C-alpha cells in the first residue's frame, strides 16, 4: 500500500512553477500512476513532461495540483491507476485518493455520511433564535 | 485600482514575488512570519471605498477653503 | 508544382433562410432565447469562427470572405471621403489660397439651430472644419479639381462593389480548400513582391509622371486651372523636359545603369520644401522606387514550385543554441495551423507600425501644407497613437486565445514556448520589479518636485535651474543627426528632420518645423513613458503566460480564455482569466497613450508651433512654459489642462459648440462607465427581481426573462464606456483647442 | 417577396431601427415646418 | 475550514462529486431518493471553497451548500 | 550542450540551474560573501556586512541632503547615516525577537543568539564604516567633490 | 578569462556542465577580425582620412592628452567609440558562437 | 551625386563576369535542382542570371562610384 519512494519520475526539464520552502517544512503531495506508453503530458505547474512506460511518481505542493493532473490523465490517456498521497516532513505518508479503493462518485459500503442535514435548506433556523446560544442553525 | 481590478490577478502577482524572494540570495535569509496574500474581495471593496471617499473629502475641502479665501466673496 | 489552386465549387447555398434564424451558427444559441443573456450571447461570439466549427478549412473560408467584406467597407468609406471633397467642400478655394482657407468637407442641415456649426472656414464657404488631412493628400496627388475627385469617388464605389462580390463568390461559389491557405511561402512571395513592390512601383510612376509636374507648377505659383491635365505630361515629353530636363533622355539611362542622369527628379535632398513646408516629392519618388526594388527582391526569397528558395521551416529549425533547447522547432506548424497566433503577431506589428507612422509624420511632414495645418498634425498623431495602442493590446488578446485553445504541449516539447512557460515566474518577477523601480524613479521625481515647489524650496527640485537630469544620450543622438549631412550621409544635402537641429522652417508665417530641444522635463516624461509601457506589458504578458494554469488555479485552460472567476475560494479568484488581463491592460494602454498625446500636445504648442516675426524670433502658442512647468503635477494640471480647456468651455454659441457639447457628453459617458465597473451583478439581478414583480402585477412580464448582464459583460460594458468617454473628452479638448489657436 | 427575407425584416434590431428612424424622421419634419414650439400655443 | 452541508433534497446525480477539484465529496447509500444514494462531505479540511459543487447541483435550491469559514493553508490554495 | 538543467538534480523543485544561478563564478562569489563564508562567527559576519554598508551610506546623504550646500554637509550626512543605522538596528532586533525561538545554538545566523550576535556586529561595523567614510571625506578634497577638484 | 581554451580549469557554465569559454582565442580573433577590416580609410569628417579603428585610436590619444577633461558632446570620440564597440561586441558574439559551437 | 557612366564594353564586362560568377556559384550553393550538364534547367538559369544582374548592377554602380568604372 505504502508509497514506494524509489519509483522513477516522469522526465522533466524543470521549471519555476514547482514547490517551494513550505513543501519541505509543512507538507508535500505525491501522485503515482501506471502508463502503457512513454508519452507527453502537461504538468499542472508549468510546461510539458514525458511520462515513462510503467510506473510514474510526482511531487506537488497542493492536493488540487495532484487531482488536476489525475483528471487530465484519465480523460487524455484513459489512466485511472492513480494514487494520491500526503507526505509530512516527519516522513509519515498519508494515503489520500481514492480514499477507500473506490472513487468518490461510485458508492461503497462502509461509507458513513458526513454533513447530511435532515431537512431542506429553507428549514434552517433564523440567526436571532440562535444568538448568544451555541445551538447550530441547521435545525 | 481597488474597485476596478479584482483579487485573482493580484494573487498571481504575489505568487511570483514569493518565488522571487525565496530564490534571491542574501534576501532569502529574511523570512515572513505571515504568508503574503492578496487582499480579500470585501476588504478590497472597503479599501477602495476608503480611498475614494478620502480623495473626495480632501479635494473638496481644499477647493471650498482656498477658493473662498483667495476670492474673499 | 505542390503550390496549386484548389477550390470547392458551390459550397454554401445563397439563401435567406438562415438570416431568419438568429443564432444558427452555434448549437447553444440556435434553440432560441429563454433569458435576455441569449441576446448578448448572440452578438459576443458571432465572429468567433473557431468556437462554432471544428474544421480549419471552413474557418479559413469564413475569414477570407470576411476580409473581402471589410475591404468593401473601407472602399465605400474612401469613396465617401472623395465624394464629400468633390461635392461639399472648399477644396478649389484651398488650392488657390492654402495658408488662409481652412479645409471643410462637411456641411450640416438646418434643423434645430444646428446650422451654427457651419462656421466661416474661408473661401466663400460654410461648413465643419475637417482635420483628416485629405486636402493635402489630394494636392500631393495632383488632383487640382473637383471633377477628378468625382472620378476617384466612382473608382472607390466600383472597388467596393467588386470586393463585396468577391467575398460572396469566394464563400458561396468558389471556396478554396485548406491546402490553398496553408501556403505561407507563396503568400509571402506575392505579398512582398506583388502587393508591396508593385504597389510602391506603380505609386512611384504616378509621382514621377503626375505628382511631380503638377506640384512643381503649383509651387512655382501657377493657378490650378492653368495647370495642364495629367495625361499631357504623359504624352508630350517636351513639356516634361522643360520642367525636369533629364526626361529628354528617356529610359536609356535606366537600362544602361547610368542612373545619375535621373538626379533631377530622383533626389536625396532631405529637409523640407521651403514653399510648402513638406517633404520634397522628388525624395518621396526616389524613396518609393528604392522600396519597390527591395520589396520585389525580398519576394524571391521563399521556395514555391521551382527548387530555388528557402524553406521557412528549415530556417526556423536551424536556429537553436545551447541556452534554448530545441529552438524555433514547431513554430512553423503553429503559424500555419493557428489563425489566432498569426493575428497576435500581425496585430502587434500593425500597432507598432501605426505608432511609428505617428512619430515619423509630424517630424518629417510629408504632404504640402500639412505642417502648418496644426489641427491636422495634432489629429493624425493622436489618431494613429490610439490605433497603435488598441492593436497592440489585441495582439496580447489573441496570444492569450492561442495559448488557451490552439496550444498543444505534445508538439511543443522543449522548444521556445515550452521554455518561456517554464520560467514565467522569473520573467514576471523581474518585470514586476522593473515596473516598481521605474514608477518610483519616474513619478516620484514629480512628487518630489510638487513637494519642494510647495515648500518654497525651488533649489531642491529636479529642474534645469536646480538639480539637473539631463537627457545626454538623446541630446548626443540629436547632435549626430545634425552633423550627418555631408559627413555620415555625404550625398545628403539637409537633415532627415529639423527636429534634430538646424533651421526654422516657416510657411505662411507659421513654423513648419524647428529643433525640439530636450531638457529635464523631457527626461522625466520619457521615463514616464517607459514606465507606462513596461507595466502594460506586465499585465498583458502575465495574462498570456498564466492563461493555461497558475499556482492559484491549476486547470485554468479547462475554464477557457474568458471566464469570470473560479469562485470565492482560495481567498477569491475574481478576474483570473487571460481575458481579464486584456481588460486590465486596456486601461493601462489608455493611461500610456493619454500621457503620450498630452506630452506631444504641450511640447509642440510650447516649443515648436507658433508664428515667426520680425528679427526671425518665433512666438510659440503657449510661450515656452513646458520647460519650467512640466516638472510638477500642478504644472500639468494648471498650465496644460486648465489653461487649454478655455477654448472648449467657452465654445458655446460658436461653430465649435459641437466640441463643447461632446466634451460634456464624453465626461458623462466616462462617469456612467464607473457604474458598471464598481458594481457587481448580484445587486442588479436582485433589483431586476422587484421590477419583474411590478411587471408581474400588471400581467406584462416578458417571455424573454430579464437578466442582469454577465460578470464578463459587465466588465466589458464598463471598459467600453470608459474608453469612449476618456478618449472622447480628449478628442473634443484637443480639437477645439487647436482649431481656435492653430 | 420571399417569406424568409420578410421574416428577417421582422427581427427585433431591424424593426427597432426602422421604427425609431421613422419616429426620429417625423420629429425632425415637425420641427422643420413648426420650429421652436416651447409651449402648446393657446 | 469551510463547512459543507448536504440537504435531503439531493437526488443522487453525483454531479457535485465529479465537479469537486479537491475530493471533498463522495457518495453514500440512502433510501430517501430514487437514485438510492446521497452526497456526503467527509473531507472538508481539504475544501478550498471554489463552490463548483454548488454550480453542478440541479435541485432548485442547492442540496449542497458551502459555507465559507476559517481560512487555512489548504483552504487558501497556497503552494507556498 | 545545454546550460539549463534541473536545480540540484530535482526536476520538480521551483528553481532552475542557469548560468547566473549556478555557474562557478556565481558560486565563488556567493560562497565567499560574509553571509555565506565558512569559518566565520555570526558577529564577524555582522562586522564585515556592517563596515561595507555603513561606509557607502554616508555618501548619498552628504551629497544630496538638505544641508548639502552648507559647510555642515558632511556632519549632517554622517548624522543622517547614523539615524538610518539606528532605525535599521531596531528593525534587525525586532526581527530577531519575533522570528527565532531561544536555543543554545549560536554559530548559525538563523538562531536567536546567532541573530543577536549578527545585530551587535552589524551596528558596530556600520557606525565604524560611516565614521571611516567621514574621516576620508573630511580630509581628502577629491572625495568632497566628485573628482571635480582636478578640473 | 574565467576559462581558457585548454582543458585546465573546472569552470562550469552552469551547475554540472563544464564548458570551455575560449576567452583568449575568441577575444584575440574577434579583435583582429574586427580591427583589420576597420582599417579601411574614408575621407569623411568623422574619420578624417583614417579607418574607424585608427580614427578611434587617435581620438583615444587626443582625449587622453587632456586627461581630466571628458570629450564633449560634439566630439567624434563618442560616435567612434559606439560604432567600434558595437561591431566589436557583434564580432565577439559571432566568434564565440562559431568557435564554441562549430569547433572547426 | 555619385558619378555613373554611359554604357561601354567595360560595363558589359562587369555584367558578363557577375552573370557567369552567379551561374557557377549558384550551381553549387542551390540545394534543390558534367559540372553544369547535370540537372541544370531554366529556373536555375533564370535565378542565377537574376542574381547576376543584381550583383552586376551593384558592382557597376560601386565601381563607378569609386572611380574604377
Ligand atoms: C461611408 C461613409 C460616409 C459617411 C459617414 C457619410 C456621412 C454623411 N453624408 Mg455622405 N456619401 C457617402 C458616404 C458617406 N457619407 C457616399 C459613398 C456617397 C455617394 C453615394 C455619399 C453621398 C452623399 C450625399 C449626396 C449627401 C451625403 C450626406 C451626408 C451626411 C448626412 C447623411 C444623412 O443623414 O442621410 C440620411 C439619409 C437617409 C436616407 C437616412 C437613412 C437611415 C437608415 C434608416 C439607416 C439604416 C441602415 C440599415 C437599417 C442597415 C441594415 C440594412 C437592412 C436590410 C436591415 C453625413 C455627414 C448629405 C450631405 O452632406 O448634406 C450636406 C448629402 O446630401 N452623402
Ligand atoms: C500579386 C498577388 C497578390 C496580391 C496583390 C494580393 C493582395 C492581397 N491579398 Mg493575397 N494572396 C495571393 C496573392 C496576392 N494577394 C496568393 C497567391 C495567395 C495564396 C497563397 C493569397 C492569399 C491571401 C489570403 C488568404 C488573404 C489575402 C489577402 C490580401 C489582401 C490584403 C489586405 C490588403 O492590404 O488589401 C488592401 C490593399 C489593396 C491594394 C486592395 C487591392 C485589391 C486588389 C485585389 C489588388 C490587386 C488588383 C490587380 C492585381 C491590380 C491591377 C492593376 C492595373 C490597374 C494595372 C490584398 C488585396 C487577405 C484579404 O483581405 O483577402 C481579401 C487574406 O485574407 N491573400
Ligand atoms: C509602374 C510604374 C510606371 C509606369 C506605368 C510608367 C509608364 C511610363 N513611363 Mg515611367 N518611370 C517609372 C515607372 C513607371 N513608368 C519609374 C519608377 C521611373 C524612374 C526610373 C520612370 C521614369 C521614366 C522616364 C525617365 C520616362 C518614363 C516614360 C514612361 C512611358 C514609357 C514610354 C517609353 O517606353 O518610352 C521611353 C523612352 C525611350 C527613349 C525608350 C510610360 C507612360 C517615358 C516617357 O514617355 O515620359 C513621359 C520617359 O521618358 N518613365
Ligand atoms: C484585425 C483585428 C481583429 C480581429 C479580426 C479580431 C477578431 C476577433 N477577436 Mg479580437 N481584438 C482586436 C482586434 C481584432 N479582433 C483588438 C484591436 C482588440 C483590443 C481591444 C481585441 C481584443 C479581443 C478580446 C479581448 C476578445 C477578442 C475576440 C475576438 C473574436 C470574436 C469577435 C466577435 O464576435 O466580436 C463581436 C463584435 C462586437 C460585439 C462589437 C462590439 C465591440 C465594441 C463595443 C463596439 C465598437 C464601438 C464603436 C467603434 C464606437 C461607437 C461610437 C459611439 C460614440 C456610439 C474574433 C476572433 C474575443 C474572443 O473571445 O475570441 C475568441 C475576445 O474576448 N478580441
Ligand atoms: C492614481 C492611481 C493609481 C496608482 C498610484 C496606482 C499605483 C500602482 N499600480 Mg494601479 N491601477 C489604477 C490606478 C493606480 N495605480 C487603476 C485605476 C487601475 C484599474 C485598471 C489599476 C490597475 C493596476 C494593475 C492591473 C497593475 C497596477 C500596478 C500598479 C503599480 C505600478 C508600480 C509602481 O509604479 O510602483 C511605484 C508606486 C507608485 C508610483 C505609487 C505612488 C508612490 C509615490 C512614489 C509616492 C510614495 C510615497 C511614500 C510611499 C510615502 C511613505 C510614507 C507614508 C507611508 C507615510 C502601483 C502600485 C501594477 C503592479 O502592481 O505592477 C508592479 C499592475 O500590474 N495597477
Ligand atoms: C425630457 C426632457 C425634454 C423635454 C421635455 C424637451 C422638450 C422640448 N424640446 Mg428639448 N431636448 C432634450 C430633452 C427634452 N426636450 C434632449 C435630451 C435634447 C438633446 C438631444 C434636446 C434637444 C432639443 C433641441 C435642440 C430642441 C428641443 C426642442 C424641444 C421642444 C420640441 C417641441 C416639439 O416637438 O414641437 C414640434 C412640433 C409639433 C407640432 C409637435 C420641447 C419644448 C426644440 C424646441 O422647440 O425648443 C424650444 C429644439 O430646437 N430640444
Ligand atoms: C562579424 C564577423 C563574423 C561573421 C559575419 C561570421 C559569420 C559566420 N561564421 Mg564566423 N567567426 C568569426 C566572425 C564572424 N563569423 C570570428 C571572429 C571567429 C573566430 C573566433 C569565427 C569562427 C567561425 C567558425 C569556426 C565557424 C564560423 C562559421 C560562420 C557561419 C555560420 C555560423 C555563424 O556564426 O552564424 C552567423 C550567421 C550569419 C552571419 C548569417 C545570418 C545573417 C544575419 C543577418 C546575421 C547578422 C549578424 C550581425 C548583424 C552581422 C554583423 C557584421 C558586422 C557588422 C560585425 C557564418 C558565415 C561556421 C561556418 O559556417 O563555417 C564557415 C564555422 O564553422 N565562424
Ligand atoms: C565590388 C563592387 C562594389 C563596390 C565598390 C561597392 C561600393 C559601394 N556600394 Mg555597393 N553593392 C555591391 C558591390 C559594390 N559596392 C553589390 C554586389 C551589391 C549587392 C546588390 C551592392 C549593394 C549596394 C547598396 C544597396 C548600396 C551600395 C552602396 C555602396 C557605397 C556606400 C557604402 C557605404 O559607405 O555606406 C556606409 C553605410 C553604412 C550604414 C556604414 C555603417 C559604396 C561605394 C550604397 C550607396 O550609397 O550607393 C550610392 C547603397 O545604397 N551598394
Ligand atoms: C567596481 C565594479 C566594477 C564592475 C561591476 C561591479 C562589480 C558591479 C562594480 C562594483 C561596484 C560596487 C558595489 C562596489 C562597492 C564597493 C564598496 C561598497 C566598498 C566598501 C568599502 C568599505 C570600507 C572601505 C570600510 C572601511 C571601514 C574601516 C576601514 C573601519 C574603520 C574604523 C574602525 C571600525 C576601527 C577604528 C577606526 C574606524 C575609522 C572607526
Ligand atoms: C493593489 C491591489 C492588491 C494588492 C495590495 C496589497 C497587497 C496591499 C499591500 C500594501 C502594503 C503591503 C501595506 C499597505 C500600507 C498602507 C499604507 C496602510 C498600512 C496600514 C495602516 C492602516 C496603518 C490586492 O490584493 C487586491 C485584491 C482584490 C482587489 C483589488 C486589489 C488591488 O487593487
Ligand atoms: C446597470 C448595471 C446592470 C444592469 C444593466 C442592464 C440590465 C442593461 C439593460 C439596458 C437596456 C435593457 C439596453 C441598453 C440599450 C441602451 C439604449 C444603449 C444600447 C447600446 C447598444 C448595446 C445598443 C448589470 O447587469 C451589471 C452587471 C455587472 C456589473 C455592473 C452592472 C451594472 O452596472
Ligand atoms: S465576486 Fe463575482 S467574480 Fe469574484 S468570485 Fe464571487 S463571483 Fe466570481
Amino acid at each position: 500500500e505504502t508509497l514506494n519512494l524509489q519509483i522513477p519520475s516522469p522526465t522533466f526539464e524543470g521549471s519555476t512553477g514547482g514547490w517551494l520552502r513550505a513543501a519541505e517544512v509543512e507538507e508535500k503531495y505525491a501522485i503515482t500512476w501506471t502508463s502503457p506508453k512513454e508519452q507527453v503530458f502537461e504538468m499542472p505547474t508549468g510546461g510539458a513532461a514525458i511520462m515513462r512506460q510503467g510506473e510514474n511518481l510526482l511531487y506537488l505542493a497542493r492536493k488540487e495540483q495532484c487531482l488536476a493532473l489525475a483528471t487530465q490523465v484519465k480523460n487524455s490517456f484513459k489512466i485511472t491507476d492513480y494514487k494520491v498521497y500526503r507526505i509530512f516532513p516527519s516522513g509519515e505518508v498519508q494515503y489520500l485518493h481514492p480514499k477507500d479503493g473506490v472513487f468518490p462518485e461510485k458508492v461503497n459500503a462502509g461509507r458513513v455520511g458526513v454533513g447530511n442535514v435532515s431537512h431542506s435548506i429553507g428549514k434552517n433556523l433564523n440567526p436571532a433564535q440562535i444568538k448568544f446560544t451555541s445551538k447550530s442553525f441547521n435545525g | 485600482m481597488f474597485l476596478i481590478s479584482w483579487r485573482g490577478y493580484w494573487q498571481e502577482l504575489i505568487e511570483t514575488l514569493v518565488w522571487a524572494h525565496e530564490r534571491t540570495p542574501l534576501a532569502n535569509l529574511v523570512r515572513w512570519k505571515d504568508k503574503p496574500v492578496a487582499l480579500s474581495i470585501v476588504q478590497a471593496r472597503l479599501v477602495g471605498l476608503i480611498h475614494f471617499t478620502a480623495g473626495y473629502i480632501f479635494t473638496y475641502a481644499a477647493f471650498v477653503i482656498a477658493s473662498t479665501t483667495g476670492k474673499f466673496g | 508544382k505542390k503550390v496549386s489552386i484548389t477550390v470547392d465549387r458551390d459550397p454554401v447555398a445563397t439563401s435567406f433562410e438562415k438570416w431568419a434564424q438568429p443564432g444558427h451558427f452555434s448549437r447553444t444559441l440556435a434553440k432560441g432565447p429563454k433569458t435576455t443573456t441569449w441576446i448578448w450571447n448572440l452578438h459576443a461570439d458571432v465572429h468567433d469562427f473557431d468556437s462554432h466549427t471544428n474544421s480549419l478549412e471552413d474557418i479559413s473560408r469564413k475569414i477570407f470572405s470576411a476580409h473581402f467584406g471589410q475591404l468593401s467597407i473601407i472602399f465605400l468609406w474612401l469613396s465617401g471621403m472623395y465624394f464629400h471633397g468633390a461635392r461639399f467642400s472648399n477644396y478649389s478655394a484651398w488650392l488657390s489660397n492654402p495658408t488662409a482657407v481652412k479645409p471643410s468637407a462637411q456641411v450640416v442641415w438646418p434643423i434645430v439651430g444646428q446650422e451654427v456649426l457651419n462656421g466661416d472656414v474661408g473661401g466663400g464657404f460654410q461648413g465643419v472644419q475637417v482635420t483628416s488631412g485629405f486636402f493635402q493628400i489630394w494636392r500631393s496627388s495632383g488632383i487640382t479639381s473637383e471633377v477628378e475627385l468625382y472620378w476617384c469617388a466612382l473608382a472607390g464605389l466600383i472597388m467596393s462593389g467588386l470586393m463585396i462580390f468577391a467575398g460572396w463568390f469566394h464563400y458561396h461559389k468558389a471556396a478554396p480548400k485548406l491546402e490553398w491557405f496553408q501556403n505561407a511561402e507563396s503568400m509571402l512571395n506575392h505579398h512582398l513582391s506583388g502587393l508591396l513592390g508593385l504597389g510602391c512601383l506603380s505609386w512611384a510612376g504616378h509621382q514621377i509622371h503626375v505628382s511631380l509636374p503638377v506640384n512643381k507648377l503649383l509651387d512655382a505659383g501657377v493657378a490650378p486651372q492653368e495647370i495642364p491635365l495629367p495625361h499631357e505630361f504623359l504624352v508630350n515629353r517636351d513639356l516634361m523636359a522643360q520642367l525636369y530636363p533629364s526626361f529628354s533622355k528617356g529610359l536609356v539611362p535606366f537600362f544602361t545603369l547610368n542612373w545619375s542622369e535621373y538626379s533631377d527628379f530622383l533626389t536625396f535632398k532631405g529637409g523640407l520644401n521651403p514653399v510648402t513646408g513638406g517633404l520634397w516629392l522628388s525624395d518621396t519618388a526616389h524613396h518609393h522606387l528604392a522600396l519597390a526594388v527591395l520589396f520585389i527582391v525580398a519576394g524571391h526569397m521563399y521556395r514555391t514550385n521551382w527548387g530555388i528558395g528557402h524553406s521557412m521551416k528549415e530556417i526556423l529549425e536551424a536556429h537553436k543554441g545551447p541556452f534554448t533547447g530545441e529552438g524555433h522547432k514547431g513554430l512553423y506548424e503553429i503559424l500555419t495551423t493557428s489563425w489566432h497566433a498569426q493575428l497576435a503577431i500581425n496585430l502587434a506589428m500593425l500597432g507598432s507600425v501605426s505608432i511609428i507612422v505617428a512619430h515619423h509624420m509630424y517630424a518629417m511632414p510629408p504632404y504640402p501644407y500639412i505642417a502648418t495645418d496644426y489641427p491636422t498634425q495634432l489629429s493624425i498623431f493622436t489618431h494613429h497613437m490610439w490605433i497603435g495602442g488598441f492593436c497592440v493590446c489585441g495582439g496580447a488578446a489573441h496570444a492569450g486565445i492561442f495559448m488557451v485553445r490552439d496550444y498543444n504541449p505534445a508538439q511543443n516539447y522543449n522548444n521556445l514556448l515550452d521554455r518561456v512557460i517554464r520560467h514565467r515566474d522569473a520573467i514576471i518577477s523581474h518585470l514586476n520589479w522593473i515596473c516598481i523601480f521605474l514608477g518610483f524613479h519616474s513619478f516620484g521625481l514629480y512628487i518630489h518636485n510638487d513637494t519642494m515647489r510647495a515648500l518654497g524650496r525651488t533649489q531642491d527640485m529636479f529642474s534645469d535651474t536646480a538639480i539637473q537630469l539631463k537627457p545626454v544620450f538623446a541630446q548626443w543622438v540629436q547632435s549626430i543627426h545634425t552633423l550627418a549631412p555631408g559627413n555620415t550621409t555625404p550625398n545628403a544635402l539637409a537633415t532627415a528632420s529639423y527636429a534634430f537641429g538646424g533651421d526654422v522652417v516657416a510657411v505662411g508665417n507659421k513654423v513648419a518645423m524647428m529643433p525640439i530641444s530636450l531638457g529635464t522635463a523631457d527626461f522625466m516624461v520619457h521615463h514616464i513613458h517607459a514606465f507606462t509601457i513596461h507595466v502594460t506589458v506586465l499585465i498583458l504578458l502575465k495574462g498570456v503566460l498564466f492563461s493555461r494554469n497558475s499556482r492559484l488555479i491549476p486547470d485554468k485552460a479547462n475554464l477557457g480564455f474568458r471566464f469570470p472567476c473560479d469562485g470565492p475560494g482560495r481567498g477569491g479568484t475574481c478576474q483570473s482569466s487571460a481575458w481579464d488581463s486584456v481588460f486590465l491592460g486596456l486601461f493601462w494602454m489608455y493611461n500610456c497613450i493619454s500621457v503620450v498625446i498630452f506630452h506631444f500636445s504641450w511640447k509642440m504648442q510650447s516649443d515648436v508651433w507658433g508664428t515667426v516675426q520680425s528679427d526671425g524670433t518665433v512666438t510659440h502658442i503657449t510661450g515656452g512654459n513646458f520647460a519650467q512647468s512640466a516638472i510638477t503635477i500642478n504644472g500639468w494640471l494648471r498650465d496644460f489642462l486648465w489653461a487649454q480647456a478655455s477654448q472648449v468651455i467657452q465654445s458655446y454659441g460658436s461653430a465649435l459648440s459641437a466640441y463643447g457639447l461632446i466634451f460634456l457628453g464624453a465626461h458623462f459617458i466616462w462617469a456612467f462607465s464607473l457604474m458598471f465597473l464598481f458594481s457587481g451583478r448580484g445587486y442588479w439581478q436582485e433589483l431586476i427581481e422587484s421590477i419583474v414583480w411590478a411587471h408581474n402585477k400588471l400581467n406584462v412580464a416578458p417571455a424573454i426573462q430579464p437578466r442582469a448582464l454577465s460578470i464578463t459583460q459587465g466588465r466589458a460594458v464598463g471598459l467600453a464606456h470608459y474608453l469612449l468617454g476618456g478618449i472622447g473628452t480628449t478628442w473634443a479638448f484637443f480639437l477645439a483647442r487647436i482649431i481656435s489657436v492653430g | 417577396m420571399d417569406s424568409n427575407f420578410l421574416k428577417y425584416l421582422s427581427t427585433a434590431p431591424v424593426l427597432f431601427t426602422v421604427w425609431l428612424s421613422f419616429t426620429a424622421s417625423f420629429i425632425i419634419e415637425a420641427n422643420r415646418f413648426f420650429p421652436d414650439m416651447l409651449y402648446f400655443p393657446m | 475550514s469551510h463547512s459543507v452541508k448536504v440537504y435531503d433534497t439531493c437526488i443522487g446525480c453525483t454531479q457535485c462529486v465529479r465537479a469537486c477539484p479537491c475530493d471533498v465529496l463522495e457518495m453514500v447509500s440512502w433510501d430517501g431518493c430514487k437514485a438510492g444514494q446521497i452526497a456526503s462531505a467527509p473531507r472538508t479540511e481539504d475544501c478550498i471553497g471554489c463552490k463548483r459543487c454548488e454550480t453542478a447541483c440541479p435541485t432548485d435550491f442547492l442540496s449542497v451548500r458551502v459555507y465559507l469559514g476559517g481560512e487555512t493553508t489548504r483552504s487558501m490554495g497556497l503552494a507556498y | 550542450s545545454q546550460f539549463i538543467k534541473p536545480y540540484n538534480d530535482d526536476p520538480f523543485v521551483g528553481n532552475l540551474a542557469t548560468p547566473v544561478s549556478t555557474s562557478s563564478f556565481t558560486k565563488s562569489l556567493l560562497s565567499n560573501l560574509p553571509a555565506y563564508r565558512a569559518g566565520l562567527s555570526p558577529l564577524l559576519r555582522g562586522v564585515e556586512i556592517g563596515l561595507t554598508h555603513g561606509y557607502f551610506l554616508v555618501g548619498p546623504f552628504y551629497k544630496l541632503g538638505p544641508l548639502r550646500n552648507s559647510d555642515v554637509a558632511l556632519l549632517s550626512g554622517f548624522f543622517s547615516a547614523l539615524g538610518l543605522i539606528v532605525i535599521l538596528v531596531a528593525c534587525l532586533t525586532i526581527y530577531g525577537v519575533v522570528s527565532f525561538e531561544e536555543t543554545e545554538a549560536k554559530d548559525q545566523l538563523q538562531t536567536a543568539k546567532g541573530w543577536r550576535q549578527f545585530t551587535s556586529g552589524w551596528l558596530v561595523g556600520s557606525v565604524g564604516g560611516a565614521s571611516f567614510a567621514y574621516i576620508l571625506i573630511s580630509n581628502i578634497p577629491f572625495l568632497q567633490t566628485a573628482g571635480m577638484s582636478m578640473l | 578569462l574565467s576559462v581558457v581554451a585548454q582543458s585546465k580549469s573546472d569552470f562550469e557554465i552552469s551547475d554540472g556542465t563544464p564548458y570551455t569559454l575560449n576567452v583568449p582565442l575568441v577575444g584575440a580573433a574577434s579583435f583582429i577580425g574586427w580591427v583589420v577590416p576597420t582599417l579601411l580609410p574614408s575621407q569623411i569628417a568623422l574619420y578624417g582620412g583614417k579607418g574607424l579603428s585608427t580614427a578611434f585610436f587617435a581620438s583615444i590619444g587626443t582625449n587622453l592628452a587632456k586627461f581630466p577633461a571628458p570629450p564633449g558632446m560634439t566630439d567624434p570620440f563618442w560616435l567612434l567609440c559606439f560604432i567600434w564597440h558595437s561591431g566589436l561586441f557583434a564580432t565577439m558574439i559571432l566568434g564565440s558562437i562559431g568557435y564554441n559551437g562549430y569547433a572547426g | 551625386v555619385p558619378q555613373t557612366v554611359a554604357w561601354s564594353a567595360k560595363t558589359g564586362a562587369v555584367m558578363v563576369l557577375s552573370n557567369i560568377l552567379c551561374i557557377v556559384a549558384g550551381r553549387y550553393v542551390i540545394q534543390v535542382k558534367s559540372g553544369s550538364f547535370a540537372g541544370f534547367g531554366l529556373p536555375e538559369l533564370l535565378a542565377s542570371t537574376s542574381l547576376g544582374h543584381i550583383v552586376g548592377s551593384g558592382a557597376i554602380l560601386g565601381l563607378s562610384y569609386v572611380g574604377v568604372l
